């Protein structure tokens, strides 16, 4: 036919799928008071992106949950903002001290988990020393190293780093998070509903940036994430092994409440020249153990349905939820961060004691009924990331601390290597925080443009003038 | 405007009408975090004036289609005309072409646009 | 040397002699106030950048006085051709003009220069 | 005559008024001795930029004193560089101890206002303690908190903050900064001379950077500026809201002596591991306390001028001249920055007694005669960006104090809404820091380039090869 | 692949010829070091700018070998051809050129480029 | 022939000397684990670039190690990584208290160099003090003010500075460095022969970035560098001035090794809460002094040769090599750091005795022989950059320390203003710390690429369209 010949194009559409740097962008309106909440500092932009997603179709390609380096990327920022926040902040290292402990006594009775202990501080003038008293949680409180007198006590920190109080006009905040491209580089989702994690999404739009990622920590239920908007859905990069967790996602959430019943007063306390650091004081009564609700109707009917879910990976078998395997609070108890409080809930109240998923479906239905009820410790020394990050103290809050919020996702993992024989079991297990951004993150991705291009046409020269 | 990445599926002879429009958004624009925005900025204008500069090279620096005195190899790609331009996307060619990279772009520098500036100098030299 | 902005009160027929004057000026350059400087220095490149792009797409790179084939609409202005050179300066036209920047760009960049473009690849089709 | 065309150019004169960074460029001989000045550090760049002022003609634009930006730039600048310069140094917080004070001696005399304060410290080593004794000036010292025994005392500063000692090195000049723009911004001066702080300037100049700012801090007389060279001009936002400060400047400066007489001898004191702290020590004596002389002859015309310049906003009504309002020392008087020490002076013996303006040019000359005195208090402790930024220790000066200014302006707001029958009432006052910048940045603008453009004319196309 | 700088011992006749692959590389990219790349970087990238707007005010924008009418004044230089392109490098040519640059650049500018731009307006005029 | 016409050329070679920032590269492998090494942090990228040398051929041009400024940016960035190394480490501000010190007793030997201390620190409870004690070698330690009780003694530091510990994962390994010009510069060798530090070099090699230059800090004799690879060479700025330093390089190297035995155990002790501090333990014994051995055999051909090469300079007299002048250890000892020990090794058992290396030449060989052997100091508190930089305290390595090195240049002068007669003679001395680096920095230098040209041509004009 004709001669062909090495043609140029320069904004070509094509990508290679590669990591980068992303932009933290936000809704504007915090940052007009809320200076450096301890998620999402105002380091984090005021741009408030508008949601400009364009379907691209005809194009189909393999995203990845699991492989995926976004997840990473808000690892290492949310611990990045989390130490900026508490850099500036007040040292407890002169409350280290000897503190003689007696009971909480309030109107004629004992508090439960407090301690009323007495301890000596500094005034503002070096060589005055004074006592002054201030109430703690047993937590956060053991026996002085040598048992010489049972009222003697420290406080928990002192043999491995010395907390930082979190500052007052620094906020606990779970504000919406926008990840942005920089510059020749696109966001894809995936919007083939029903992908599982791994593989071809049939069905791919480009954004500019994120829908709003909330920064929510708690480990055995996630919290106020986005549903499953066609079905409940099972994520693991490999079911068959039991090691692996299994992020569950809702398609209708269950309604918590998280709630105290204490009327307690703050104190401040000082050892110094000048700054301030808030401490327990004293309270009036009727007493309760902190507490949260779920609805026994909408609980029943969320793990019948997640239990046909899993009886279509693990055929012919009977599924039942059990208690967290075993150790301490911090993994065996479903975490928190509410109203300023870092509450610490058992579960195994609630992950009990059921038969087979696909046979409950019989049942399914109730009249109005009681809550299932949770018993909550609650502390203030944190070693929030998992050891890695600063210690921090959590100054008390006053009164009427209670919050609510929505159930959306899961963290389970198959039970070990028993018998299996007819059964399965499932326990509520907490893993790295990393999960709790997979639960959000797992249908983007990133991707760089590479913009010029060659091909062949009948185009036979750029013969000189023509 | 059918937007950034609007045409990725479509076919190279309809996606090539929208280069202006991916282009222009091929370049914009107590703490360490300004040094994200400066890394990732300067990053992404240098990547742009590497095009440029190659563009500048091969001789067509300011246009975007753009033709060369080249021929096909058909070790390169050796396939039916409609089978390129009609047919598939450039998502698709670029996976079908990608092993003549580098070797297209040398022989496209010295083995032409030098040497058609060469034959320009020894022209006006009259 | 006649200054950078040094005919700003000039008529247009004579201030557009000065364009290499001030062209020239557009680009130039235990603590973070470094940050200044670097922050400044980048987004004064990346407007140049943008101004450069912007002509290229239009197609006039590498030109300062350049010459497009898109007529006036009566409606953008309608005075006459010396009550514009010979009678009034860029700053004080741009407030009258300054309406119908984004409606002549959408004219220039298409509905010009990708025609063009078009048109040239066809007849260099031969 | 013909169809016209869409034709464009780059590089056009034209401009939109806009926000940006400013470079600090400075004169480059400081920074070879002079390792971070307090006022332009070496952060500012030493460059010496010529004065390439350019006027433009035929241009006239909306100048504005008021809602300038590059006050603020040169706001949070001065204190950036203020805290940089404070966070290398000495903390005194070892110090805030127990003192007691008894009173100082000199050729059997009792000085004024310096107590003798003896106090503990550690030596280098920490078991280790010893005594010894520093002169603090009253308003550094108050009562700690129960007179139990009446001379115990404490320095002022620990029941808020610790205040670092400003280091040795670390030089009070107020030396000249030049503001410079970016590329693509150009920076206006107005040379349409009494331009009154707004509206349209009749002509204008291009400078590639402002004239040389001494950063002068002082609060009721403005020190060291440039003069208003046609005439006095008086601005305010508003002249009759009697609530808008009232920047005055002169034509011909009054010359300021401000001196001190006492010879006096600095000690060394440490409570470490290795740092150098300043006190104050033993005394040789002649006794007068610390003071400014202003020459009568040239302070009652000045005050005689502006008030016949006020009289042209202020007609038919005589005006007066009054003492400062109220609150403390650190509002009511005359701050000041003098070879290294912070005085504070009282205006009352000033701002005065003083008849209609007008009718006083029938006076108007007079024999050389006394000087007008103010008595000065002293302080080392200092809160000085009204609370903004650090506390800072000033350290004592060894003997020779006394420097020499020139009064160019002055910060005034009218009286009170009295009866104000046939009269008119003005006092001094501090306001905030600013109006020692707006005090010499009024007659300059910041704009950006904005060098793009289209227009009509009979170039037809750019016609294919011609 | 002669290298970069690889010809700085050959006579200007054949230097000449390798000019692609030295610009090719005139562009290329709890810590204060971040702040050193940054500002050589940015650095890096506005030098080069320079450069290619002041090839652009010449009138040579995208040419690496580039031709122009400013005629040669003897008193610049005045040596016979032979002992330039056939006979020395560009480093000993520089070191002899050397007082012209800047007198040269003010005749590019305005006493060719800006008079070829005003009579070509007044060609497309028409 | 024809005119003439000026023709562009852009990306010509052609070059001006000028001084810019330059980028640090290594071989990558360290930081895969080795975060933080005090020399070459993480800081410098792990590139591993390729040697990709170039000889340019008919280009010569002047080099001069005395002025370059590659040694300045080296001696700049090392004090760099240090401090910043240093800055994140525990203060040894608490342990400065009155240490009452006695012998240290081994197997009923007495140690002469290190004493045994008790002191008193907090335990991690601040109002809880115990008594502990540790061993400190005498140069570390100093009699108390007044010795009220002579046994009364403090740490070295505490009348200067508080000093940081070198923290245990911050290793002193001086692995390689690569400088790397930025883009736009070149590095330039010089590959000529017996260049002798200035003057035009015959034969000339691009380079993108250095040879793999080792920090090594030693001060009388330069170790683990690169040799000579023709003949022993000599550098001064001007061998006539005796003020200068004399630079040698070997040709061929003298193996060095520098040991220790003691067998030796390392203790913890806290002061503190957030917590590692290391301190000196018990020991079991032998009793023996830090040493080390170099071979009579190959170091007398090594200062042999050496004579004949500086009588070429000094023709028709005899050379003698004496001991170091005199001041303390810090300068008259060759400082070292081997294995994370500071030893401090004399040499005046080495540098001695010495006769005409010209008439030496008559003796030349042996069969293989005793060693000389050099006693050593050893100190843990450490000024390192001659009084620059923090103070750094070094925690004992426990057991078994033992280095080998190659001795590849010596820092030599010429001895004072005598008579000379017949005679002249030579004295090490380790100088600034610069010398390290211009032995390896000699042969070096960077230019700016200045790619614009213009240059006659027959080529008539760009005559429009042509
Ligand atoms: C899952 O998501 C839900 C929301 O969807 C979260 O629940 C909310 O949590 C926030 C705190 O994080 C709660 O906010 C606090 O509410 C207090 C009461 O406000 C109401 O009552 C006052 C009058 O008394 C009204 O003025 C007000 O308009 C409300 O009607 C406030 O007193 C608190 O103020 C403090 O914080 C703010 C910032 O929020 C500061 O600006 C203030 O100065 C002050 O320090 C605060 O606003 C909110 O009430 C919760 N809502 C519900 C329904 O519970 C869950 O916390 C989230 N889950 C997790 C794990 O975080
Ligand atoms: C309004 O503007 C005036 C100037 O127009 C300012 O007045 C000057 O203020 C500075 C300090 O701010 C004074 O400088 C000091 O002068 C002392 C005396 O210097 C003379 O005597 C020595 C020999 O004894 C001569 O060598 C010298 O040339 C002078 O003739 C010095 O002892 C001071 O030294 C200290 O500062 C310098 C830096 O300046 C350091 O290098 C030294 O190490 C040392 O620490 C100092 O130089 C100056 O004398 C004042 N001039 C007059 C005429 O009064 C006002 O301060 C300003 N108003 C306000 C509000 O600031
Ligand atoms: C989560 O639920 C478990 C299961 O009930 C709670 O732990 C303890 O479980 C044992 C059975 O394994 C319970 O039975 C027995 O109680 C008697 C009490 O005297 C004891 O002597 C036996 O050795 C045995 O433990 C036990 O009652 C139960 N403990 C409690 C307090 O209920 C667990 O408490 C729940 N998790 C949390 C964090 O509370
Ligand atoms: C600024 O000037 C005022 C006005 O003189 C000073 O304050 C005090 O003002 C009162 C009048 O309101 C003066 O008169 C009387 O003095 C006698 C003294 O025995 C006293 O009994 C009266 O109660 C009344 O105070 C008073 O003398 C005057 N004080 C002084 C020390 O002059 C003011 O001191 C001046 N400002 C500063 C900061 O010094
Ligand atoms: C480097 O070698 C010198 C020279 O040997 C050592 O210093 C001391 O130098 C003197 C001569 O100036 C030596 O001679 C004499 O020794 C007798 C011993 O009874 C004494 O009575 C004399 O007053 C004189 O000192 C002396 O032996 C020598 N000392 C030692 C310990 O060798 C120097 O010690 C060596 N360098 C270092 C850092 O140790
Ligand atoms: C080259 O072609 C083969 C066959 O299509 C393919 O497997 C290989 O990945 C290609 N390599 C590149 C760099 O395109
Ligand atoms: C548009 O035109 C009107 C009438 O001339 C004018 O008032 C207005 O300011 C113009 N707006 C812009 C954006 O130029």
């Amino acid at each position: 036919a004709e001669n062909l010949w090495v043609t140029v194009y320069y904004g070509v559409p094509v990508w290679k799928e590669a990591k980068t740097t992303l932009f933290c962008a936000s809704d504007a309106r915090a940052y007009e008071k809320e200076v450096h909440n301890v998620w999402a500092t105002h380091a984090c932009v005021p741009t408030d992106p508008s949601p400009q997603e364009l379907v691209l179709g005809n194009v189909t390609e393999n995203f990845n949950m699991w492989k995926n380096d976004m997840v990473d990327q808000m690892h290492e920022d949310i611990i990045s903002l989390w130490d900026q926040s508490l850099k500036p902040c007040v040292k407890l290292t002169p409350l280290c001290v000897t503190l003689i402990c007696s009971n909480a006594t309030v109107k004629n009775g004992t508090v439960e988990e407090m301690k009323n202990c007495s301890f000596n501080t500094t005034t503002e003038i070096r060589d005055k020393e004074k006592k002054e008293y201030a109430l703690f949680y047993k937590p956060d409180i053991v026996p002085l190293s040598e048992t010489n007198n049972t009222s003697e006590y420290r406080l928990i920190n002192c043999n491995t780093s010395a907390c930082t109080q979190a500052c007052p006009k620094v906020t606990f905040e779970p504000i919406p998070i926008h990840y942005c491209a920089p510059a020749g580089y696109a966001i894809l989702k995936c919007n083939d509903e029903t992908f599982n994690g791994t593989g071809p999404c049939s069905n791919v739009s480009t954004v500019q940036c994120t829908h709003g990622i909330r920064p929510v920590v708690s480990t055995q239920l996630l919290l106020n994430g986005s549903l499953a908007e066609k079905e409940i859905v099972i994520r693991s990069e490999n079911l068959t092994n039991n090691a692996k967790i299994i992020i569950v996602h809702l398609h209708t959430p269950v309604e918590i409440v998280c709630t105290r019943p204490n009327n307690n007063t703050r104190k401040s306390v000082r050892i110094g020249p000048g700054q301030t650091f808030y401490a327990t004081g004293d309270i009036i009564g009727d007493i309760k153990q902190a507490h949260c609700n779920i609805s026994e109707e909408k609980w029943n009917d969320t793990l019948q349905k997640v239990g046909i879910e899993l009886q279509k990976h693990f055929p012919n078998k009977t599924i039942k939820y059990n208690q967290s395997a075993g150790g301490d609070m911090e993994i065996t108890t479903h975490s928190f961060n509410c109203g300023g409080e870092f509450f610490y809930c058992n579960t195994s109240n609630l992950f009990n004691g059921t038969y087979n998923g696909t046979y409950i479906s019989t049942n399914s239905s109730a009249n109005s009924t009681s809550t299932i009820t949770l018993q909550c410790r609650i502390k203030q020394i944190i070693n929030m990331w998992q050891g890695v990050g600063r210690c921090m103290y959590a100054p008390p809050i006053a009164g009427n601390i209670t919050c609510r919020s929505n159930i959306t996702g899961l963290l389970l993992t198959r039970d070990g290597g028993t018998n299996s024989n007819e059964t399965e079991t499932f326990r509520p297990a907490g893993g790295d925080m990393r999960d709790n951004w997979r639960s959000e993150l797992y249908k983007y991705k990133v991707v760089k443009i590479e913009p010029l291009g060659v091909a062949p046409t009948r185009c036979k020269r750029r013969v000189v003038g023509r | 405007f059918l937007g950034f990445l609007g045409a990725a599926g479509s076919t190279m002879g309809a996606a090539s009408m929208t280069l202006t429009v991916q282009a222009r958004n091929l370049l914009s624009g107590l703490t360490v975090w300004g040094i994200k925005q400066l890394q990732a900025r300067v990053l992404a204008v240098e990547r742009y004036l590497r095009d440029q500069q190659l563009l500048g090279i091969w001789g067509c620096s300011g246009k975007l289609i753009c033709c060369t005195n080249v021929p096909w190899n058909s070790s390169w790609s050796n396939r039916n005309l409609s089978e390129i331009w009609d047919n598939m996307t450039w998502l698709q060619w670029d996976k079908e072409i990608s092993n003549y990279t580098q070797i297209i772009y040398g022989l496209l520098e010295e083995s032409q646009n030098q040497q058609e500036k060469n034959e320009q100098d020894l022209l006006a030299l009259d």
